[PDB]
RNA sequence: CUAAGGGACGGGGUAACCCCGGCAGAUAGCGCACGCGCCCCGAAAGGGAAUCGGGUUAAGAUUUCCCGAGCC
RNA sequence: CGGCCUGCCAACCCUGGAAACGGUUCAGCCGGAGGUAGGGUCCAGUGGCCGGAAGAGCACCGGGUGUCCGGUGCGCCCCCGGCGGCCCAUGAAAAUCCGGAGGACCGCCGUUCACGCCCGGUCGUACUCAUAACCGCAUCAGGUCUC
RNA sequence: UCCGACUUUGUGAAUACUUAUUCCGUGGGUCGGAAGUUUUGGCUCCAAGGCCGGCCGAU
């Protein structure tokens, strides 16, 4: 389908916004 | 006319010195005065505030001198700035 | 002359106490308090005034007391961007955007 | 004797500082991925006056690097910006006026005010209107610079440390004659409650140590140890000298 | 209060069922037809004798009419 | 040497002067040369670039300001672009 | 010498402000009521919207629609492009000129599905 | 509703009365399982939903009652 | 309060292209970054007409008559508009309301339209506000914020 | 208030370390090791696509 297409996203330092990521590490756990 | 030197400085009668009103002088006229844009290319920049000079007919509103649009140092810092940054390549 | 006394008890010249006199049918003068004086919609990047909608105080904007014909302007951005401010955008979305394929290809 | 002025201030009754009317910390944008490896473009949209404060403020507006939002920044604006204009901030911004830079990147002589003394302090110095730090030399072992400071110290700063390019903006302020007591009211009047200063000779004992005698006259030295206790220590505080050279 | 012009306007809102009551009122120019409704009273001026009399007759039979 | 051959244009050839007309004569295809001072708004100068690359005409980027040009012109305004539409007896076109 | 009919442009002013359109007919030297330059145009009132691979086939029957309108418009209301969309348009009542513009709409919705124009179809963003 | 400001959960200090609000503490919840997540008090002169004319009492209504006409 | 008209001073739009420069204020100031000119859009009014509404109110005559036509202004009070000046002074916030960008999702279902139906809690409300209703031991030549 | 001793107070080299303690910053939002966006005062979110709810795209 010629309809369909690729519309891909730049993630630099200011390119598109990122998605959602684990950031696991980064988190601020209770006392 | 009207006055053989006081000239702005009139307005404060005989008060505060000779001195002073001719140290005051430079910088009443020169906070009063109407100033080139470049951006627009007019004589149309006048003192928003210390430090604040605006466009009148563009609209720009640029950070300047207190009493100046252009101080000395901001000539020769820009010149500075401009000089490292060439250097640097 | 017919002096005149407020009718609330409100007594202090506030900008919120505004009156005007005005005859009535029964031959006197009265006080009718008015409404402040308020700004129309503005421009944020031309500053000037937004056409097409009257100035009035905020909640007499509101659906149920003002027509939709009063509150919006058929364009774009209607009752927030002046039409000078909206030709500006759409030029330069258009030109920076062939801009970023220029740099793209050289 | 009874509390001297100079010891009630602490107390922060009467002398605390007026700020109903500004508009808010003026300082560099929080240190983030974006600054600490590239660079981040904001748009100047206003150069406003704070009150109190001599140099203008300049309102800045960033795209929040993860969040669909938008940053709205407000920091000391440097002499020559103005609205409209792009300013960019992070480790590859440009050596231009108006610009957020680490000091690693900006060479021997520049210019620089708002630096910062700890990495994401946000400025810390030459942050009054016409001032300015000169970057002196380069440390790469230890990554420390070597900047001097308005009042001609030296200092020594790590290099990961952000300044803006250029001098404040406002400068020449202080070179125009008050002429009036009604111009010095209105200045303090926005700052702090200290502008009418009465001479402690102009005292009695029980309010100042200058006071009292029947001459208005100090009667002991006006240098002060530096360790007097408070309501002792008033005059001039611990100097190497007097007199004017 | 609302002005109506065209004397059928006047009969369909005559004949509205929250229509309480019509008053004639007689001036020295025209004859002024008011109907009270639920929200708004409605007043149609009409200038012709006889169009004001065609008007009376013509009312709907369930409404109250009353002479000013 | 663009001083002398513009004051040549402008005393023997046809030109208009402005914004708006010189959009005109692109939209047209009868300038021959755009002419563009230095301080020129950066949306306007984008869009008059554009215009001359739809048609094939060239852009000279005037060496400075819009005070300057018109001076040059010999006019008491300001002039932000130029369009040249005949030059003449003058060598500004094949420059 | 830009402005002929099959070239895109985008409108600047009015309710279709910021609209992609085709000309179709260039009226240059102007008409005696409209004594300026000007030009007929086919714009889209509303854009096919995004059509992607997941979607089942009704809906992505019901994104693929577009709405055309038909406009005269002043030269200095339009930012001519270096596009062009050819769809062989060659074209006063409120009835003739609502069955032209569904005529339009089969026409630019059948070279939307095509595949071809991609910057056409594809809004502004401003 | 917020202003200058005041009180105040947790926490900190304090023999206790009590003194401290930015010191950040799983913040105590909001939309449609899913998604999001940066306390109160304080102005009858500040901000602010919506009313007009005429009549009426010994004493009210300088817009509260009556008549008529509106509005939120 | 509702409808129609009008449309100040600014602001905006279209045509067009200005030196022999012009337009213009009490003052300013404005114009190839588009003036003068021509033609329009919007804005506000405590402006006009109609409805309300003469049936009211008022003034006369004993139910009746009338409630009409102009002029003027460095006039006074209030409000608005639009300029200019001043500041090392730049002169609140929040509730609340409106608009917009986007378009996931959806068809006999959408509808910010007109008309129509129901409802609207608690507390204050008299009077004085001063050479006699407040404070000054008082029915005190004082003091006490306003239109 | 300055100044010394003890306590908080630990570890290893011939002065170094970091976990106690102290300070600063953030809506704890890309830290350590390895592998492989300068544009004009405009918009930018909730992934297209590919391959089998799942993985890559997004080491
Ligand atoms: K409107
Ligand atoms: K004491
Ligand atoms: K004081
Ligand atoms: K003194
Ligand atoms: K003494
Ligand atoms: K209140
Ligand atoms: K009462
Ligand atoms: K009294
Ligand atoms: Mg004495
Ligand atoms: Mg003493
Ligand atoms: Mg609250
Ligand atoms: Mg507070
Ligand atoms: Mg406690
Ligand atoms: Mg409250
Ligand atoms: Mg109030
Ligand atoms: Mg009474
Ligand atoms: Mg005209
Ligand atoms: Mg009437
Ligand atoms: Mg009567
Ligand atoms: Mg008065
Ligand atoms: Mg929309």
């Amino acid at each position: 389908n010629p309809l369909f297409e690729k519309r891909p996203k730049q993630f630099g330092i200011g390119g598109a916004l990122p998605p959602k990521k684990d950031l696991h590490r980064f988190v601020k756990w209770p006392k | 006319k009207r006055t053989k030197k006081a000239g702005i400085v009139g307005k404060y009668g005989t008060r505060y010195g000779a001195s002073l009103r001719k140290q005051i002088k430079k910088m009443e006229v020169s906070q009063h005065s109407k100033y080139f844009c470049e951006f627009c290319g007019k004589f149309a920049v006048k003192r928003k505030a210390v430090g604040i000079w605006g466009c009148k007919d563009c609209g720009k509103v640029k950070a300047g001198g207190a009493y100046t649009m252009n101080t000395a140092s901001a000539v020769t810092v820009r010149s500075t700035i401009r000089r490292l940054r060439e250097q640097t390549e | 002359v017919q002096r005149l006394t407020y009718r609330k008890r409100h007594s202090y010249a506030t900008k919120s106490n505004q009156t005007r006199v005005v005859k009535t049918p029964g031959g006197k003068l009265v006080y009718q308090y008015t409404k402040k004086r308020a700004s129309g919609p503005k421009c944020p990047v031309t500053g000037k005034k937004i056409q097409g909608i009257p100035h009035l105080r905020p909640t007499e904007y509101k659906r149920s007391r003002l027509s939709r014909n009063r509150r919006t302007v058929n364009r774009p951005y209607g009752g927030v961007l002046s039409g000078p401010a909206v030709r500006e955008r759409i030029i330069r979305a258009f030109l920076v955007e062939e801009q970023k394929i220029v740099k793209k290809v050289l | 004797g009874r509390v001297i002025r100079a010891q009630r201030k602490g107390a922060g009754s009467v002398f605390k500082s007026h700020t109903h009317h500004r508009k808010g910390p003026a300082r560099f944008r929080s240190l983030d991925f974006g600054e600490r490896n590239g660079y981040l473009k904001g748009v100047v949209t206003d150069v406003i006056h704070d009150p109190g404060r001599g140099a203008p403020l300049a309102k800045v507006t960033f795209r929040h690097p993860f969040r669909y939002k938008h940053q709205k920044e407000l920091f000391v604006a440097a002499e020559g910006m103005y609205t409209g204009q792009f300013v960019y901030c992070g480790r590859r911004a440009t050596l231009s006026v108006g610009n957020v830079l680490p000091l690693r990147s900006v060479p021997e002589g520049g210019v620089i005010c708002n630096v910062e003394h700890h990495v994401g302090d946000r400025g810390v110095f030459a942050r009054a209107s016409g001032d300015y730090a000169i970057v002196i030399s380069h440390n790469p072992d230890n990554g420390t610079s070597r900047i001097k400071l308005p009042s001609g110290a030296k200092k020594i700063v790590p290099s990961s440390c952000r300044a803006m390019i250029g001098q404040v903006a406002g400068g020449g302020r202080t070179e125009k004659p008050m002429l009036k007591a009604g111009n010095a009211y209105h200045k303090y009047r926005v700052k702090r409650n200290s502008w009418p200063k009465v001479r402690g000779v102009a005292m009695n004992p029980v309010e100042h140590p200058h006071g009292g005698g029947n001459h208005q006259h100090i009667g002991h030295a006006s240098t002060v140890r530096r360790d007097a206790p408070p309501g002792q220590k008033v005059g001039l505080i611990a100097a190497r000298r007097t007199g004017r050279l | 209060p609302k002005q109506i012009h065209e004397i059928k306007d006047f009969l369909l809102t005559a004949r509205r069922k929250d229509a309480r009551s019509v008053r004639i009122k007689r001036t020295k120019d025209a004859v002024k037809f008011k109907v009270r409704c639920s929200r708004y009273l409605y007043t149609l001026c009409v200038h012709d004798t006889d169009k004001a009399n065609k008007l009376k007759q013509s009312l709907p039979p369930g409404l109250n009419v009353q002479e000013v | 040497n663009i001083n002398n051959k513009l004051q040549l244009v402008m005393k023997s050839g046809k030109y208009t002067l402005g914004y708006k007309t010189v959009l005109k004569t692109l939209r047209s295809s009868k300038g021959k040369l755009i002419i563009l001072a230095n301080n020129c708004p950066p949306l306007r100068k984008s869009e008059i670039e554009y215009y001359a690359m739809l048609a094939k005409i060239s852009v000279h980027h005037f060496h400075g300001n819009n005070v300057d040009l018109g001076t040059a012109c010999g006019k008491y305004y300001r002039v932000c672009c130029l369009s040249i539409l005949d030059p003449g007896d003058s060598d500004i076109i094949s420059t | 010498k830009f402005l002929k009919p099959g070239k895109a442009v985008i409108l600047l002013q009015g309710r279709f402000a910021g609209r992609k359109a085709v000309i179709v007919r260039v009226f240059e030297e102007g008409t005696r009521d409209r004594p300026y330059g000007h030009c007929l145009v086919a714009g889209l009132a509303k854009y096919p919207k995004k059509v992607i691979r997941k979607d089942s086939a009704k809906k992505t029957a019901k994104k693929s629609r577009v709405k055309c309108f038909l406009k005269l418009v002043n030269f200095t209301h339009i930012m001519p492009t270096r596009y062009t969309l050819d769809v062989d348009f060659k074209d006063a009542t409120r009835d003739k000129k609502v069955a032209s513009c569904k005529a339009a709409k089969a026409r630019l919705e059948e070279r939307f599905k095509t595949g071809k124009n991609r910057w056409f179809f594809t809004k502004l963003r401003f």
